[PDB]
């Protein structure tokens, strides 16, 4: 096909769409850890991940484009250093850089566990002849989000969400005999795989609007308007803050 | 997981198995008699 | 579906309506080893971990919501500490930030083992044609958390607790020859694994209210009222203090 | 089901109950070695360790539930360590804690040896149609634990305990001809692991009760009172203070 | 452990090697003779 | 066949068309690195990743032809000190060489997460002898490239792209029996994978784009001609800024 | 079962009844080595050694119940040393310890390899129907004990044990057509694998009589009557001391 | 069965009964490397040796045994070293020991190879229903053993000594039927693997033998006796002297 | 068997009756490195290299049997110099060593290449019921050595020599129906693999012969008389100082 | 069969008659790497490499044969430096050794790669019974040798090399009914793989003389005798400069 943006679940237009802060908040977004410890059965390889090491790309974006905050590169700290020190070595032999600027908080968090076929299940159905059946499959993830205060060491909110990955697959078939001596064959078939790369992307940009709202009723940062603390989007996920019961 | 998909049919793609399975479901069925 | 948050049990809803106590208690919560040792079996792959690495995360969210303990980031120190350096290069070139809260108790803990396959069954029956079948495995995850004095370096108070994980699996069948030359089939199947991610937040949001609980009994720490200890939840934790037999 | 304490033995009971000493004694648990070297077989992991390396997690449980020991925190010392630095920092600058407290005695040893299929066994029986079958298999597992004086480095007790982790299974089955041309068909099954998870906790609160024991005989640490010298309970684990023979 | 589900019939995604069984075990069942 | 250079898609003419800027920028390409942990299934080798570890030589061939960005050598950078230190030393022995050039932005990014067989399918058909058949699998990559301002440490713009990788088979057959005791028989195959090589340089080809529009719209650096802000180029890759939904 | 000692053989009952010395001999006991180099082979893990690696805390327990040697903590010596830094550390801050206990001599050794199937068999039979079969294998295991004096680092003893390690099968059978289209069947089987856990504790136990049998021989050291250097238990071991042959 | 001392061949009792020397001759006995490179093929582990890591504490027995050789505690040395620094720290503190005794010449060695199945065979006859087969394998060791005087570094005497391991297999069968209708049965079974273990301990008590013997007629040491030149046993290594060839 | 000498091949009788030297010549062994890269193939292990690792302790034993050389320790040199700061410790405390003999030339060398399967072949013939087989293989194995002139650090001269491995096997056998309703079986086999342990050392003790040959053409070292320079020996290896073809 | 040189190609004697130079170049060996990165494939081991690791052993005998070049021992030079330093320590103790000869030039390369199956075939035939088959594989080694000006830098002259490596089959076979009721079978079989080892030895032997056929044409080093600038030798490998199309 043709490449485009990566395409983006209803909780992204939901980001985006926030009230406006007073200020910007700095934030420092070091490493969020796969601690899943959970890789990807036969007949794919030992090796391979369940879950993408980038989840840390990933929430930079979601900051981001969030209007609210603004990112800072931690990341990649040992190339940017080392990229101020060739800047400096030209200072000196034939502006002035200042220092680099720091955050008032620094997001953390890991991706707490991803559990596969937690449910499964499948029709089927065949006749004199003609077919067909139906299977599915749904994992789930969970991310952890916590916001932490550098400057005395506190953890000021965390929150945890989830996610349920749809994997579903139909298939057709027939074999019969028409009229004698001949025999009829056809399959249709469809899976659908949902990505784990794109269900990552919609838990880490929904724990950000709780991580959003748990500011303004703890008094942490407030909004710019007062009047705007009664928006559709905040009353909404005011409402999904009680968990689901099991 | 992951749903691979996998056509049932020896013919093609398939695991060749099931191969002594469908012809002997399929002739198990069939009720045309020999036209003369 | 739709991204929420992560599904609590009865534990979790039984740890946020305790009792309030007179100060809150900071808390450094460093590591919980996962020190099952313990790998999935086939067909997933050697290296995937039965239990999932995060279980201090998982401690942290359950003493945040507790509205007792105020934790403090010890998990990512390296990272907070070489975030302080870039805020004091910036202090002495072109508001001071005081040092870091030091915690009176140190929560610490690990899991302590996890069995699979501990009991199992099944049942099945076929008539003529027309079949139906159960299956169930249940697997048993061990949780020990400890309170450590950090002041003298002795051990306050230490619990275990457990949970049973239940996996089950149904399914039905149909292959008869209804009237002549002509074959009927039908499978309607089911499983249902319970996360071992989530058995593992209820014992763990379990076993903080049994340290909370053994504070209250030791003269640790003392509640706001002394007419609040007869409340209904720590009435009804006094009575599983005892444990099962076997 | 529901979050619950780890069920306990007849051995807790037996270990609670005990008479009380003139003082507490402090004691170092640094670390018990899973020196078994036994890896779990097929169909499981090559990776999975038969014995759970959480033992020195069991057996402070042990020490400070027996209300004899006060247990100290060695396991996590360079993290209580680097907790201590911190509360130093913040004591030069804008209660002086005293040193950490040291044991008389470090109570250490080690897992020797785990013996997977000492005995098997199965009977089996089917006349026409109707069957049923009996499994049985039972490990056997062994812990050392040993006192050491730190004062001079001498041992003052050693002792050997050990438990058999039986593991059965039964199956029924029925498939018959009922009458003429239909099939009758059922299946019933049930396994029952012990897990070695609760019989190392078994067997460690056992070899507790044969140090307690062994200190009173050789002057170690002497009783609150010498008419509880007669208690059931140590002249219980007096007569197994002889081993049993091969 | 997991309980992953998978259908015990050849003719949708399942082992083939219970297809001759399957069939042996419906045609000795099956009591419907030739109607003419 | 003969050696040519690599094929490109329509971005790259698309991008070699964009309007030319006032100055060019330098722009330090440090590491993109392959955080998809993803492995390639059976029947390929355990350890042949899905991604090619080589993004950041295709980003550089990116910005160096889209006529905007002056790259730097930073990947070979302990290799380049290395040369520099050989023509010093032969300096003091019997033209002095300036310092490194330095960077103003230094664009950096991941590989977030590979998804294979997000969709499938296939269709079949056999009459008497002659068949047909196809398949089809698209796998999905996605790219993140973020552009960090090096003096003051901040994120200047970060995007995410995504490409769909197709790969199909179509195959005929024959097996009859053409006239009495003859037997005829056919085959005819054909599949056609699309490189995961080429996909990955045209996602970071297309994200370049998405970072010199940002660029224009945020005031970050202007074009020679403000005539040119209305260029059939970058009004098309303003409505595609606007992510597909899901 | 119930916990209980781990069980004995002969030569423990042989080796508790030993004379009595002058005085006792403190030893040094630092590591036995599993020089063996073997592990357990198929349908085991690739990993699990075939003798456990805690042969050093078998020895311990040989030399403490002896009642001749005082044993020293040598193997957890940088935990010991750990802990009085931690008790010299509260001393010059708000009894002085003596130094370590030091030993005479030092016991050390090896485990001489192991060889599993030295010698196997099996007879069968069968009758119309009714069956029956035995197996049986015999492993072979080699202790190595040595006393090291460590004034001058000569070798005063050393002397090689053996064991071997029974492990029979009995398994019973009938299939048989009792009266007319009906089917009898049973079957009856039991196994008994020999621990090599505890093989190794005999082996161990019965080279300690060997080395203090030993030292009376060479004048190394002395009993406390002469009169008791005529006991049965020393009488026997001087007839053992000559090996067998092969 | 009961412990005893490791079964010794021919050589064992061809070695105490050697001529004595006039003064007994320390030596250093450092490491014997297992240089063989051979593992254990199938159905054992991909990682157990065929030959034992343990060759270092044979040679010790086979010194020692010997009644020439005074060894000396080399293999653990940092054990050594270690102990007698606790010594020190208690002499400083409130007989004066010696420095450690040196040798005059130092044995070492390798184990040259081990070649698996250099010889098999089998025979095997069956009339009607009765039969009978044999197997043998026989496999071929060899070990390198050096004396090194330690004063110059030259090498005085080198031998090479090989040891052949048989392995056979015997096994009987019926499978007859017996007067109509009826089927007898019957096996029975005997395998013998010699053990590497004994193999490789007959090897190198033969091949101190050959230092000894080529130490008198090199007038490296003398014997006591100029008498006893002559003796049975020397007469008889000197016959050996030559090789087989091949 | 019996324990006896290393069977050697018609090299060695060749080499132990040269013409001896003026005087002996110092020589330094280091390591010969087994640089084949060739593992063993299945059905051994996949660890289990094809030509064992102690070519250096082969090769000094042929320099020794030579009486040409006098060879030093330089593999175990480490376990040597520890050696001698024993003495020298004992010498300052309550005769004076000299220094190390050091060598005018070192041989040093490889195993260039090891190739199995270079030929094969098989015979085999049936009539009624009786046949017989036949089969055959042949390996290469190559062996560098060179004399280094440890002065200036020159190469003096340098050969490569070659041996065959030859793996035969033969096998009958009867598979008839002898006199009517009775059947007749018999196997008979052998297989011979020879050693890859024992061509290497007459690969190596061939080796030594061309480098002594090579010397006294060279002008390096000289005979003792001129007379001898016509030997049997000496004019039977200057024949094969042409290589074969190929 | 016996041991002889290692079988030489044509090369070799077309390497010994080269023509002689003025005085021979001295040329460090240092290191050829096995850069092809292939192993062998199934069924031999995972881990054998398909190239020997001794490239450099066989190119420093074709240097030293080829009677220009003095090669100097610099593979083992840490070996070298530490014998030096044992004869330095008895030079002050009671001839002084002059320094380490060093190059003008040093010879160093490359194994570029090696590609399996490059070419197959093959042809089979069965009549009645009767039947022969045969195959063939071909492999292609390629080898990089450049000499290096060590005093300046740079790279004089750079060739590479090729090799074809035929491995073919030949098998015949008879399976008929010779007269009735009665079998004849007969099979005569015969391989054939060239060593890998020796085909590297004669690209290697090859590429020498274009490296010093290169020199007489670039006046890098002149011939002892300008007429004998046109021998055969020399003639023929002009011809061969022009390297083969594909």
């Amino acid at each position: 096909a043709r490449p485009t943006l990566m395409p983006r679940a209803q909780s992204y237009k939901d980001l985006t769409h926030l009230p406006a802060p007073t200020g910007k908040i700095f934030v420092s977004v070091y490493n969020i850890q796969d601690e899943t410890g959970q890789f990807k059965p036969y007949p794919a390889s030992n090796f391979s991940t369940a879950v993408p090491q980038s989840a840390t790309a990933m929430l930079v974006t979601a900051l981001k484009d969030s209007r609210w905050f603004i990112p800072l590169e931690r990341q990649g700290l040992q190339n940017l250093l080392n990229e101020r020190k060739i800047i400096r070595a030209a200072q000196e032999n034939g502006i002035p850089l200042q220092s680099l600027t720091a955050a008032n908080i620094m997001v953390e968090g890991s991706i707490i566990g991803y559990e596969s076929n937690v449910k499964s299940g499948g029709v089927g159905a065949r006749y004199f002849g003609i077919g067909a059946d139906t299977q599915y499959q749904l994992d789930q993830i969970a991310v952890n989000l916590r916001v932490v205060n550098v400057s005395t060491g506190e953890i000021l909110s965390s929150v945890n969400t989830s996610k349920t990955i749809l994997s579903y697959e139909v298939q057709a078939g027939v074999f019969r005999f028409i009229d004698y001596q001949r025999l009829l064959e056809g399959e249709v078939g469809y899976t659908s795989n949902e990505p784990v790369m794109l269900c990552l992307m919609s838990a880490i940009e929904t724990g950000v609007i709780f991580l959003i709202n748990d500011g303004i009723d703890r008094g942490l940062w407030d909004l710019q308007n007062k009047a705007e603390r009664q928006n559709d989007i905040l009353v909404k996920y005011r409402h999904m803050s009680v968990p689901p019961e099991s | 997981g992951t749903m691979t998909f996998q056509f049932r049919n020896p013919n093609f793609g398939g695991n060749p198995n099931n191969g002594a399975f469908l012809l002997n479901s399929a002739q198990a069925q069939n009720s045309y008699k020999d036209p003369s």
